[PDB]
DNA sequence: TACGTAATATTGGCCAGCTAGGATATCACAATCCCGGTGCCGAGGCCGCTCAATTGGTCGTAGACAGCTCTAGCACCGCTTAAACGCACGTACGGATTCCGTACGTGCGTTTAAGCGGTGCTAGAGCTGTCTACGACCAATTGAGCGGCCTCGGCACCGGGATTGTGATATCCTAGCTGGCCAATATTACGTA
DNA sequence: TACGTAATATTGGCCAGCTAGGATATCACAATCCCGGTGCCGAGGCCGCTCAATTGGTCGTAGACAGCTCTAGCACCGCTTAAACGCACGTACGGAATCCGTACGTGCGTTTAAGCGGTGCTAGAGCTGTCTACGACCAATTGAGCGGCCTCGGCACCGGGATTGTGATATCCTAGCTGGCCAATATTACGTA
């Protein structure tokens, strides 16, 4: 066969997609997502396609540098593995979490 | 123009409209807009300056947004200024942590 | 079950390992064959202590009871 | 009636290509659904004041704007959009 | 039918042409360059409009949008901004 | 003959006194308080207007108020000052 | 009823409210109903804070609300907490909260 | 004589500060850094005493804060102990870098 | 003339007293010298907007208000001493 | 008959080569790369209309400035004492090391719904044009809110006596090791055939 | 002379006792705490003057409400992949476990300067009055900036070769173990004293 070592392609996989910068989340699933939790708001309500694109925009941004933050929580626990614990810990410190 | 008589190539006129329009004092004085607008003027060639050396370095003639984004994260004073800020489509800086590399 | 000293002499028979037993390979061996009480480890922990001093067990890996260590013969 | 099972779409592949880009190597098997709980909230948090925006307007469409104004109102200003 | 959207587009490209004269420019860049603009446009004004109120002064003049940009604005990036701003006054002022 | 400082101080002791009639405030106290409210003010004025602004409206209305309590208030705070708005509102237009 | 605050049936002054609306460049006019809700809403969180911090207050042997019973208030309420979350009361000190990995054993 | 364990006059003096409220920073050294600062931004500079109050106030309740955070860091890294890094993950976190 | 030697006026047992308040239990013996830089880099931001706002008011005294005024600037409101 | 000398058999000790565990250099395969061709759509330019900027003119008022007051910021000194400093000492913490189990990544094939281009159907966004209920702007009317003044009850501060938690020391129980006693096996001697 | 049996001695195993270590419980010591006493002064109330809020009238325009236009949001549809999924397999990572050295806590004696409160000095904050330069506002005017239209070169997409990095294998290097070789000791038999 063959197999690269663990580890190997995440590191292809880092540089390969801090190289680009298109949509990471897929698009239809999102939007459902989106409509579903806005109904809990608002029923009957539609929404511009450039709406749904600023929220995923703006979400994906988030969850990106957030696990940024996180990662580094992890190193400072002289970890490789990102855990709960770390995001818990990033968002705490940002003021989100109590 | 106002423009020209300031020399910018941003509009001093525009600039003092908006001053007006937007509840910001009662009365807004003749070198605000001219200031402000120059102001814009600066920053915004600051940041195509940056970014069309970023579109260069990436063998483009065009910029598209992560030029932009390039233009200003690897800028301090810019990424400073826009630390809260996203910029639609521009990815982000190429970074990996030392302690993930292979020895 | 015999004295902690017997079987730390059997773990580390049993097991054909190429560097004899580490502290952790004779700890579970002896937790699977012998009803072992629950201060197994601390009891593991000073028979090897003792074994090393009276030289019945000579050392293979570390500096102490914290190593890899075969019978003398 | 209850609405629910939507959550899930966001995928295990998805949040391990995002935690890529933000430049994680190894992730933890519980990882993937705490990140669903912490977009949620997310979301939520920021789709409440973009369909406030939108109620005041006397509309029945969320528009960009409204997502902009509520980003904005967040400290998570987005540019690009109508900024 | 047809409406009308403002936008600083076009001077965003007459001063690209000024730093990059053999460079263009996409439409999402250009509305990344409009979004931030406006939202420097406001923050100075928002800055210099709490002046004012501050002080108890019914106007905002150049004076304000000046300490504006030294509170907003890093120490080249001000040093700087404050110069093409002081600039760009006199010589409006010495053409009336 | 010192200059005329104005305050919520006076207010401030009313609301304590319906709410704790045996109960003081101290200076510091009093200050806290005094920027408590010229925060939230600040806060809910500046929401305001910038939903007129949004909406192209020249005016800023009860309406635009009590939007601006909806976004800048959590939850029950919000659903609490909101009715307490309108009963304000509701009354002031009747009498 | 000559004040606008009667008329409203509230203690917070809707007049200078108004004027504070007026004078502060929030819009080119000010409605007649805003100054009545805004200081209504005024007074509602007023309230609120100053009854937690007044059982604070009374919890600590004390007929004066001082600055330490109003940042027990705020901090021990979750919403409180969250309105004033990037805003420091001088003088109001910290909640108790030792972590529990540093407890003896 | 008598000697307590390490460990026990700090949790004693952690429960102590937590229960008031006064500065714990001594107000001549912090005043004299308030100046020496600001002298070196413009010269000739006087202070209204409640100035430097309250740039006494802002500042202990940021380190406060501050070392709230990086306590939380030292306990993520299985830690009792604070360390400079700690800090600097808090404050890399928050965005002050 | 250059001014220096007063950063050392926030002394060891205070930093002690601080850190104890945020509810710390032991402390590296290099986190001094760091709290010092990380204060002085605090107060230089701080006092740095209060003096440009005290200049903008025409004024040699800086006042309570100015400092009020910058820590608002920075996201670092303060109840108590004006505003 | 016993001891000594010479010879043969079994056991004891140390050393060498071979085997197992390691690192460095070289070889092979795969993935990110790059380069010249090809079509495809939005960057970018001109075009002509129109609405927002400009100019030219009036009126009133914000604030620049000058003059005066008196607050409070500053300096400076001596005295008390609590806090800071620095040094001695040792506990318990951090970090270095080993080590074991499975939770991870990698790489197959099978399963799925995202994506696209498609036509069709209309809620509702968004622009105009009417008009009136609402808010700006105003003078004249006046009573809520301000500072000035005053005083006493709340609480900061202190000294005396109390409750809870932590640490240290002592006692008791359990396990381990050593010594003594008893039992079994082997060897030798004596007696009988 | 040989064989068998009995007795004695030695060695090994098991049991019991004593000592040492560890854990648990109790007591003591110190810290925070809880208590009235006591004295200083700021919360809070009374007053009376003033300035900001109320009152009633004009007058203009924002926006609500209605009527129409058509944009973009939305729905079901059916192929063509690439992305999702579920699984096999095994390694490197996380965590549990232990061990050692010293850094950081605690306490003490000595050293340092903060705080206090009391005094003396003026810079400059902050408030008044005068007068005018500047900006709001309106009516008229004009070209800068807009959308609509068009077209074409910058760049996305792709197929066909190239370079670098990662993973694996083969060559050279050290220490440890078992076996081999050599020598010693112990027992035997004969000859001599």
């Amino acid at each position: 066969p063959h197999r690269y070592r663990p580890g190997t392609v995440a590191l292809r996989e880092i540089r390969r997609y801090q190289k680009s910068t298109e949509l990471l989340i897929r698009k239809l699933p999102f939007q459902r997502l989106v409509r579903e939790i806005a109904q809990d708001f608002k029923t009957d309500l539609r929404f511009q396609s450039s709406a749904v694109m600023a929220l995923q925009e703006a979400s994906e941004a988030y969850l990106v540098a957030l696990f940024e933050d996180t990662n580094l929580c992890a190193i400072h626990a002289k970890r490789v593995t990102i855990m709960p614990k770390d995001i818990q810990l990033a968002r705490r410190i940002r003021g989100e979490r109590a | 123009t106002r423009s020209s008589r300031a020399g910018l190539q941003f509009p001093v006129g525009r600039v003092h409209r908006l001053l007006r329009k937007g509840n910001y004092a009662e009365r807004v004085g003749a070198g605000a807009p001219v200031y402000l607008a120059a102001v814009l003027e600066y920053l915004t060639a600051e940041i195509l300056e940056l970014a069309g050396n970023a579109a260069r370095d990436n063998k483009k003639t065009r910029i598209i947004p992560r030029h932009l984004q390039l233009a200003v994260r690897n800028d301090e004073e810019l990424n400073k200024l826009l630390g809260r800020v996203t910029i639609a489509q521009g990815g982000v800086l190429p970074n990996i942590q030392s302690v993930l590399l292979p020895k | 079950h015999p004295k902690y000293s017997d079987m730390i002499l059997a773990a580390v028979q049993a097991e054909k390992s190429r560097s004899g037993s580490s502290r952790q390979s004779i700890q579970k061996y002896i937790k699977n064959h012998y009803k072992v009480g629950e201060n197994a480890d601390s009891q593991i922990k000073l028979s090897i202590k003792r074994l090393v001093t009276s030289g019945a067990l000579k050392q293979t890996k570390g500096v102490g009871a914290s190593g890899s260590f075969r019978l003398a013969k | 009636k209850v609405l629910r099972d939507n959550i899930q779409g966001i995928t295990k592949p998805a949040i391990r290509r995002l935690a890529r880009r933000g430049g994680v190597k190894r992730i933890s098997g519980l990882i993937y659904e705490e990140t669903r709980g912490v977009l949620k909230v997310f979301l939520e948090n920021v789709i409440r004041d973009a369909v406030t925006y939108t109620e005041h307007a006397k509309r029945k469409t969320v528009t960009a704007m409204d997502v902009v104004y509520a980003l904005k109102r967040q400290g998570r200003t987005l540019y690009g959009f109508g900024g | 039918r047809k409406t009308r959207k403002e936008s600083y587009a076009i001077y965003v490209y007459k001063v690209l042409k000024q730093v990059h004269p053999d460079t263009g420019i996409s439409s999402k860049a250009m509305s990344i360059m409009n979004s931030f603009v406006n939202d420097v446009f406001e923050r100075i004004a928002g800055e210099a409009s709490r002046l004012a109120h501050y002080n108890k002064r019914s106007t905002i003049t150049s004076r304000e949008i000046q300490t504006a940009v030294r509170l907003l604005l890093p120490g080249e990036l001000a040093k700087h901004a404050v110069s093409e701003g002081t600039k760009a006054v006199t010589k409006y002022t010495s053409a009336k």
